[PDB]
């Protein structure tokens, strides 16, 4: 199973939002979106979370974005599986 | 102060159970004797229960020891029916009525002792049935009735220390006898033999003859 | 205790207790002496 | 919030993957006292404001120490029967000296050769542990008692100390180890680190027992045999077989 | 800031002193009962925690502990149910032959000839015939033993003790602070994820490991005493593998995302199991797994102690548009400070949920051998309908109470509540017009049918034989649902219910579910339902809106939520409060729900329930709903005179009790009229004469007999009316369905 296309796509769909969230491409625990939902606000430190990362990707950022990555990846893998692909 | 039913935990019931009563270790977790009048009633009840259970357990033990030497004595749990069979001319109702009438005379005597502590050592009775008092600071009446008739051999007249020691012996043996009779009833329900029978069954083989192996305690085994 | 017995003397509890006692008594009487239509003495 | 920097400087001084999991709320009340205080508290359970019931900084620390001691006992007792059977020193096949096949769970196995059946052993356990634990609890509530009432002369060693988790009287600290309060703190941190490791080990042993149906030492040996195939992922097909 | 646990230690001392003195909570109730009105107000204000304390902290703590007490009562009730199933029930006998043994779980004593009530249900047993659907529930769980019911009953008793201990502990030993209760985001996170989510997931686990192999073997047909016990199925995948082969691969497909391999027990089929007449337990397994995952996802929305998450306040404040001014500004503050607002919302949603449950359980029976149990069908539907109606009226009442007590105009300026309160006359005017129009075009249609039938002009009345009124939209929706599997539901093998259309699902010679046709009579009854619902919502809405003020009585909120009147001035102001609006809404809800259950009973006995005779379905009443329900005389004759034959002729049978209550309830209802047509003054002067009679013999009480207050007279009247009506309908339904069916 390791290295197969369902593994490539799962690891890709879990890893990509982790990159997106660090470099300000995705909303995390510091940088939220305004009421329009489309523009991202600057980082606030009101959450009270500290980390050893330079940017400040906290453990909760990792949990949230990896969880969403698994949701998206499960959806994508099962959608490709359930349409004759994969 | 004194020894408690629970070392530490001085949150023993408020000082209506101070170290004054005989047998007092602060055991009233459910507050059944908080008010003084109810506490006096409970002291009477405990002493009477201890004495009656001491009598009953001694009778049960001796009758179960005789029933092991083959003597024509039934076990304690079948003595009533055995006697009624072996004496067919007696009527259950008659025996039950007589027991309630003769017990009633003395129990009305004790009742009117509790109502008025000194009132029963006069009239037909002499004056020794007036009672020596005891708990709650009363100097007359009570569960402890001295005189030459309930204390004929004078084992609490003279030497207050000796009186206290014997009072403690009575109370502790009474509590033990009450627990023992509860054990008798429970063992008879769970096994169906006599008390001495159960004891010798256990000592003969200490294992495989516990409460687990009777099939009623641990219900599934 | 004194307050517990005072609670047991309240109308809501004592009434319910007395109704239960009288009901139980009538139920026992009808269980032992059933179907009694007249005062046959 | 932005931390306090000076407060979380001490957590960075303990080193390791700590600091990565500590928060500003935790450092408001975790200042270094209590051994094993590395600031890990993501949920603020030891917060002294609004404490009560069993959620208090004292009860929580006491329970952690009690658990670490029970878990060290349990981990040593999980490993010892199996390693002694595998070494052949004791007479039990290594698939019978496994910890969960000892009669604790009758459906999972039994060792019907005890000098009493398990239920009666549990009865005597209940009585004796009721004595021990009830005395421990009433010493926790009343921090000086249990040494006043008679107990066949045992009451001499039941005075305790300040911290209920460390009574260290005449018996609980027979060898009188750690005569320096600094050395006492160092040994306390030894005890707590070993105890937390043993908590993790005991949970792991239970999970492996469900997951592989073999002994913890047998699981370790079969993992060292072929690591790639004998692991958590490899065993995912055959789990209760 | 930062959600956390806060408690006060030992706020209250556990004594018995206050039980000795009734009325301790309320200052007005204190100082003795000078009159019997004290006795009544002692109970009327027992749980009104608002009037016992103004501190929201204390109110909240009392609510928390009262909830624990309610949970303890429910656990006592469940323990009783399971214990009666274990001891005084024919459950083990009913498992073997579920089609001919009548479920029972309550035996009576011999004491006064009441032994006759012990029905010859079956299984060599005698007892009352239960209709609570517990046997079907237990079989669906996968019990198949009377030891397991005993274990469950004892566990429920232990849990009841735990609930009562928890309530005592959290009121007297560690009581939460107010800022704990106001953490609505954390409570929502835990009730979406932890409660409903993990609960659904755990139930799916149980069904997969217990309810599915056991019920598979029972449905294959096996004496239950030979089936392996549930732990045997659970602990070795060998047995499950022989039953469900995908268990031979274990959890590897799950963590590899090859979930299709679980298709043998995670099915998407719909319809009913042909052997049991219930939904496929594989379908319900898949359902519970899916919604458990969905609720775990739902429970991560709101923000707590970490940056991620949304804020309820921020979400609410951001939904404002041109037509609403400030929109939801201030809704958050009036929801996390007033308990009655939450009570109104939760009661409304809970009653609607109960009604939805009733609907979805008659149409698509979820338990094995429950569709064929016609008594269980009818009883469960009617019970949940009545529970839903009561909860809805309670929602109206507590909306009124919040509008009277917990509403301040300072924070509700030009927001949604202010906008609604600022145009209530338009809402009420238009709703009253709708009620008029629906009442006319629903009841006048029935009266036109009656008049034309009595005149001998059936070609004029509205019926299938003449002027048709056909539910085109409902029929179109039925057809669309029928055509779904394979079209708009490609992976569904069959329709969700045999009521859309298709074939007749019959089990054991009895119909489980067959297509339901909608015609002119169905049109008429649906519009009757709309009319009654609209009048009820009009009454409750008008009460809520005019709770505070009215052009007639502007200072109404100064008189309180519950006051009788405001004198005979202004022409008479009887029943002007919000409480009296709830009082009338109770009557209208009774009328509504009663018509709903009559419609269900007649339609099911006339077009669904029956027996299959190898050539067609022979329904209980024979199909007379389609032609006779068009007229009022049809309901009085072909449903109410005709179907009452089983209740009035029940003397000397096991249903004789239903013959008594049917009569007895007729008493209570009529008795209620005493309280609803009379007024307090007559009774006060009558009691004055009675008290003179007592005085003449020195037996007057020192506590004054006082006639009931006006509010209490109305409350007693409505309570008796509802009790009598509901008991009559309950006994009639039960006797009818337990003598036929
Ligand atoms: C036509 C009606 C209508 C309108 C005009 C709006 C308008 C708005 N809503 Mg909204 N909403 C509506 C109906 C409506 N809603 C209904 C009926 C519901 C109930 C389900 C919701 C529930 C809802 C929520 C929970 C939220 C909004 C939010 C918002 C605001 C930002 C949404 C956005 O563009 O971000 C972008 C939207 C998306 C990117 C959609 C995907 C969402 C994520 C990816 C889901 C991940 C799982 C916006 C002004 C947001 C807010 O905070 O207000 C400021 C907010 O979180 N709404
Ligand atoms: C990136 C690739 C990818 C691909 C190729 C697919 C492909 C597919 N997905 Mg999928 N999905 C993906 C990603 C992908 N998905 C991701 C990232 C997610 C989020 C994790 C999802 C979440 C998802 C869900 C939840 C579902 C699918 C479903 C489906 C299948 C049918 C969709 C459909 O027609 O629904 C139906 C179209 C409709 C109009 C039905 C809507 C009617 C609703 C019930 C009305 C009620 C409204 C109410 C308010 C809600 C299809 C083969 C469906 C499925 O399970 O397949 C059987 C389905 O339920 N997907
Ligand atoms: C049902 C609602 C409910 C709610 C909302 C609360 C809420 C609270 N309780 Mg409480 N409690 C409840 C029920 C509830 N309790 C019941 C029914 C009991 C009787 C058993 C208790 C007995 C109790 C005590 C003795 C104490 C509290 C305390 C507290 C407070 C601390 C919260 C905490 O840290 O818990 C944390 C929970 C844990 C650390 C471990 C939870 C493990 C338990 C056994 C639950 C697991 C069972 C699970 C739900 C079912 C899974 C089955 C399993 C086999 C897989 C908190 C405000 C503490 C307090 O005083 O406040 C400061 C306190 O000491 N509660
Ligand atoms: C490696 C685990 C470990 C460690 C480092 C400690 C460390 C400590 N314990 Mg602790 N304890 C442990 C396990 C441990 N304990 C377990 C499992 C239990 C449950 C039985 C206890 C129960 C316990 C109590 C009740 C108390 C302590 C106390 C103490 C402190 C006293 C100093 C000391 O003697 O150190 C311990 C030195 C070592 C652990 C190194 C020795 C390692 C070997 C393997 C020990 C084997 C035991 C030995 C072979 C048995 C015979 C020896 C003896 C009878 C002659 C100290 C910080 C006392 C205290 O806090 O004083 C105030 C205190 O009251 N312990
Ligand atoms: C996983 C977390 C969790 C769970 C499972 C629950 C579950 C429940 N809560 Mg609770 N709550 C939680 C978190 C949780 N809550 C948190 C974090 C808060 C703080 C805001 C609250 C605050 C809160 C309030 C104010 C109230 C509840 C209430 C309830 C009960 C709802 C009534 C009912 O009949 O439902 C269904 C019934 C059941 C599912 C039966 C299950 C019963 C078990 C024993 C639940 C016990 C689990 C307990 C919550 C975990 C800790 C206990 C431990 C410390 C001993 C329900 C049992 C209401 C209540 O009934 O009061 C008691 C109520 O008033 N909760
Ligand atoms: C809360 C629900 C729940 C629970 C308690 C269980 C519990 C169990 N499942 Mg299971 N399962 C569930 C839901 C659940 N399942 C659902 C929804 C599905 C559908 C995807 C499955 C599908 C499934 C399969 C295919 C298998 C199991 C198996 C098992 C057993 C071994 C796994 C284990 O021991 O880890 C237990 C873990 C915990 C208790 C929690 C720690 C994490 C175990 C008793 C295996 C088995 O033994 O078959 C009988 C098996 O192969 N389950
Ligand atoms: C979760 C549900 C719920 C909760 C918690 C509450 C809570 C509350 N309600 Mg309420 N209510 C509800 C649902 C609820 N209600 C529903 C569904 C309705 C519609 C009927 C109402 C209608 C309502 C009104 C009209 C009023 C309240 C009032 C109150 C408050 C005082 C209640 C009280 O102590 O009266 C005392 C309790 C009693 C008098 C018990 C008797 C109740 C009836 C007569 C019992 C019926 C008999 C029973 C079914 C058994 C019959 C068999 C018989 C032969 C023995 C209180 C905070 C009062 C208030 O002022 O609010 C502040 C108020 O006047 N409620
Ligand atoms: C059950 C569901 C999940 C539970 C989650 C919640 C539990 C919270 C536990 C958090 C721990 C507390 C803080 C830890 C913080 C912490 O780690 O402390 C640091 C730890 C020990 O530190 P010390 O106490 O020795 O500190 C002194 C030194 O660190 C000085 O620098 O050092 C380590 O790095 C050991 C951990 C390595 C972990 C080895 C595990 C290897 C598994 C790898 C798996 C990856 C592949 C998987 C493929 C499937
Ligand atoms: C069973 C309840 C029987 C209670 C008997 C009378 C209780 C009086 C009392 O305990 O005094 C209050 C007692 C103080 O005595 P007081 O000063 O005379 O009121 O208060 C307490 O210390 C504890 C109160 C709890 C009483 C037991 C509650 C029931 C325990 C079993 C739980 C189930
Ligand atoms: C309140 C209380 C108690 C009791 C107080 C009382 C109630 C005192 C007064 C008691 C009285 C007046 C008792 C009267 C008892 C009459 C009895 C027991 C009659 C018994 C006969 C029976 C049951 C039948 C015998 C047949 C037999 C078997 C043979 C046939 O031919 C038929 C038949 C006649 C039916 C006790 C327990 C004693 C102690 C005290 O601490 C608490
Ligand atoms: C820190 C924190 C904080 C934050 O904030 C939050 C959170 C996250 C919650 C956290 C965390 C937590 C955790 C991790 C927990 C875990 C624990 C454990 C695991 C324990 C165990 C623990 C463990 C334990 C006790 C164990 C013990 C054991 C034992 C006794 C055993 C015994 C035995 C033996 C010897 C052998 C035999 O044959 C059997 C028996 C008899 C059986």
């Amino acid at each position: 199973y390791l290295g197969s296309t369902t593994n490539q796509i799962m690891v890709l769909s879990t890893f990509l939002p982790l990159v997106a969230g660090r470099f300000g491409l995705a909303p995390t625990s510091t940088r939220h979106t305004n009421q329009s939902g489309i523009k991202l606000l600057p980082a606030e430190k009101s959450a009270g979370l500290v980390s050893n990362d330079p940017a400040g990707f906290n453990a909760v950022d990792v949990l949230a974005l990896g969880a969403l990555g698994h949701i998206l990846g499960c959806g994508i893998v099962l959608g490709l599986k359930s349409t004759g692909n994969l | 102060v004194r020894e408690l039913w629970f070392p530490g935990n001085k949150e023993v019931v408020p000082d209506y159970l101070d170290g004054s009563l005989v047998g007092d270790h602060g055991f009233d977790p459910l507050g059944l004797g908080s008010s003084p009048e109810q506490l006096s009633w409970n002291v009477h009840a405990e002493i009477f229960h201890g004495r009656l259970a001491m009598t009953g357990v001694a009778g049960i033990l001796l009758t179960s020891l005789l029933h092991k030497g083959g003597a024509d004595v039934p076990e304690w749990f079948e003595a009533g029916r055995v006697y009624l069979d072996r004496n067919p001319n007696v009527d259950f109702g008659a025996l039950l009525f007589s027991t309630i009438v003769m017990s009633g005379f003395v129990e009305f005597k004790r009742l009117n002792d509790i109502r008025n502590p000194g009132s029963q050592g006069s009239g037909i009775l002499p004056e020794d049935f007036k009672g020596v008092g005891g708990p709650q600071g009363r100097t007359v009446g009570g569960p402890y009735v001295g005189g030459r008739y309930f204390d004929p051999m004078g084992l609490c007249r003279g030497s207050p220390e000796q009186t206290l020691k014997y009072k403690w012996n009575e109370i502790r043996n009474g509590r033990l006898a009450m627990m023992a009779f509860l054990g008798f009833a429970a063992q008879y329900a769970a096994t169906g033999k006599g008390p001495i029978d159960n004891l010798v069954d256990h000592v003969a083989d200490p294992f495989h003859t516990t409460f687990v192996h009777n099939g009623v305690s641990v219900p599934f085994i | 205790m004194k307050d517990f017995t005072t609670y047991l003397s309240t109308a809501p509890v004592l009434t319910l207790l007395s109704v239960t006692v009288v009901a139980g008594l009538l139920i026992e009487i009808n269980r032992f002496f059933p179907d009694a239509l007249i005062a046959a003495f | 919030e932005g931390a306090d920097l000076a407060k979380v400087e001490r957590v960075a001084k303990v080193g390791g993957l700590y600091k990565n999991f500590t928060s500003g709320q935790a450092l408001s009340y975790l200042d270094g006292t209590l051994p094993g205080d590395f600031g890990f508290d993501p949920l603020g359970l030891c917060d002294p404001e609004g404490a009560g019931g069993f959620i208090t900084p004292e009860w929580l620390s006491y329970s952690e120490v009690i658990h670490c001691r029970w878990a060290m006992l349990g981990a040593a007792g999980f490993l010892a029967p199996e390693i002694l059977a595998t070494a052949g020193l004791i007479p039990a096949t290594p698939e019978e000296a496994v910890w969960f096949r000892s009669g604790v769970i009758p459906p999972a196995g039994q060792y019907g050769k005890y000098w009493m059946d398990p239920y009666s052993l549990f009865w005597i356990e209940a009585i004796l542990m009721n004595f021990a634990e009830l005395k421990r609890w009433q010493d926790f509530k009343e921090p000086g008692s249990q040494s006043k009432q008679y107990f066949l002369g045992l009451e001499a060693v039941f005075g305790g100390s300040g911290n209920p988790a460390y009574p260290g009287g005449q018996w609980f600290n027979m060898l009188n180890l750690g005569k320096t309060p600094e050395e006492m703190k160092k040994l306390q941190t030894n005890e707590i680190r070993n105890g937390r490791l043993a908590m993790i080990a005991c949970l792991g042993c239970a999970a492996q027992g469900v997951m592989t149906q073999k002994g913890p030492f047998a699981n370790l040996l079969e993992h060292l045999a072929d690591p790639v195939s004998n692991n958590l992922l490899g065993n995912l097909a055959t789990i209760l077989k | 800031k930062k959600v956390k646990i806060v408690v006060d230690r030992n706020p209250v001392a556990t004594n018995f002193e206050k039980w000795a003195k009734p009325g301790h909570f309320s200052r007005t109730l204190s100082k003795g009962p000078t009159t019997t009105t004290w006795i009544w107000n002692l109970h009327a204000d027992a749980h009104d925690f608002d009037t016992q304390t103004s501190d929201l902290e204390e109110i909240s703590r009392k609510v928390f502990s009262a909830h624990f007490g309610q949970l303890g009562i429910i656990f006592i009730w469940l323990s009783g149910m399971y214990f009666h199933g274990a001891r005084f029930s024919n459950y083990e006998a009913w498992l073997t032959d579920p089609t001919h043994i009548k479920p029972s779980a309550q035996v009576v004593w011999p004491i006064v000839g009441q032994e006759i009530l012990n029905a010859d249900v079956g299984g060599g047993f005698q007892g009352l015939q239960i209709t609570s659907g517990f046997f079907q529930l237990w079989r669906a769980a996968g019990i198949t033993s009377e030891l397991q019911l005993y274990t469950t009953a004892i566990g429920a008793l232990v849990m009841a003790a735990a609930m009562f201990f928890a309530g005592w502990f959290h009121y007297h030993k560690a009581a939460p602070k107010l800022e704990w209760f106001q953490n609505v985001e954390s409570m929502l996170n835990h009730h979406l994820g932890g409660l409903l989510g993990l609960g659904s997931l755990a139930w799916a686990g149980h069904q997969i490991h217990v309810s599915l192999p056991i019920n598979k073997l029972l449905d294959a047909g096996v004496d239950p005493k030979e089936i392996p016990l549930p732990h045997e199925f659970t602990l070795n995948p060998e047995l499950m593998a022989q039953l469900y082969p995908s268990f031979s691969k274990g959890l590897a497909p799950f963590f590899t995302l090859d979930w299709a391999q679980y298709s043998d027990f995670l099915t998407f089929q719909g319809g009913l199991n042909p052997v049991t007449g219930g939904l496929w337990l594989t379908d319900t397994v898949h359902h519970h797994l899916a919604i458990a995952v969905l609720f775990l996802i739902a429970g991560h929305q709101y923000r707590t102690n970490w940056g991620i998450g949304s804020s309820l306040k921020e979400i609410l404040e951001a939904h404002k548009g041109p037509f609403t001014g400030e929109g939801h500004k201030g809704l958050y503050e009036i929801l996390t400070t007033s308990w009655h607002a939450q009570l109104a919302i939760n009661l409304a949603l809970f009653g609607s949920l109960s009604i939805i449950v009733a609907h979805h359980m008659y149409a698509m029976p979820p338990y094995p051998y429950l569709a064929t149990d016609y008594g269980t069908q009818l009883s469960l539907f009617t019970h949940h309908m009545w529970i839903g109606g009561f909860c809805i009226v309670g929602a109206g009442a507590h909306a009124a109470i919040f509008m009277v007590r917990d509403y301040d105009p300072t924070n509700n300026y030009n927001n949604l509540l202010d906008r609604v309160l600022r145009h209530r006359d338009a809402i009420i005017s238009h709703l009253n017009w709708v009620c008029i129009f629906l009442g006319f075009h629903s009841f006048g249609l029935y009266i036109h049918n009656d008049t034309m039938s009595a005149l001998g002009r059936p070609q004029d009345m509205f019926s299938d034989t003449a002027i048709q009124l056909q539910p085109v939209f409902a029929q179109w929706v039925q057809n669309t649902h029928f055509l779904a599997p394979g079209f708009t539901a490609p992976n569904a093998l069959a329709s969700t219910s045999p009521s859309w259309g298709g074939d007749v699902v019959a089990v054991g010679g009895k119909v489980a579910m067959m297509p339901i046709s909608l015609g002119t009579a169905d049109f008429l009854v649906h519009h009757i339902h709309a009319f009654t619902i609209h009048v009820t919502v009009l009454i409750l809405l008008k009460g809520v809106l005019y709770a505070r003020s009215s052009r007639l009585i502007p200072d109404k909120a100064n008189l309180g939520f519950r006051f009788p009147c405001d004198g005979p001035g202004r022409g008479g102001t009887c029943q002007v409060s919000a409480w009296d609006h709830v009082f009338l809404g109770l009557f209208w809800m009774y009328n509504s729900i009663s018509i709903v259950i009559f419609h269900f009973s007649w339609k099911m006995q006339s077009d669904v329930w029956g027996t299959v005779s190898a050539n067609g379905v022979s329904h209980i009443t024979g199909g007379n709903f389609a032609q006779s329900a068009n007229t009022i005389n049809g309901w009085l004759r072909d449903f109410l005179w005709a179907q009452s034959s089983q209740v009035i002729q029940s003397y000397g049978s096991a249903l004789s009790a239903y013959g008594l209550i049917f009569l007895g309830a007729h008493f209570v209802w009529a008795f209620s009229l005493m309280f609803l047509f009379s007024g307090r003054g007559y009774w006060q002067e009558l009691i004055e004469s009675i008290v003179w009679a007592h005085n003449k013999l020195k037996v007057a009480p020192a506590i004054q007999p006082r006639a009931l207050s006006i509010t209490q007279g109305r409350a007693v009247g409505v309570a008796h009316y509802l009790l009598g009506g509901i008991a009559t309908t309950w006994s009639f339904f039960l006797a009818r369905i337990l003598a036929v069916g």
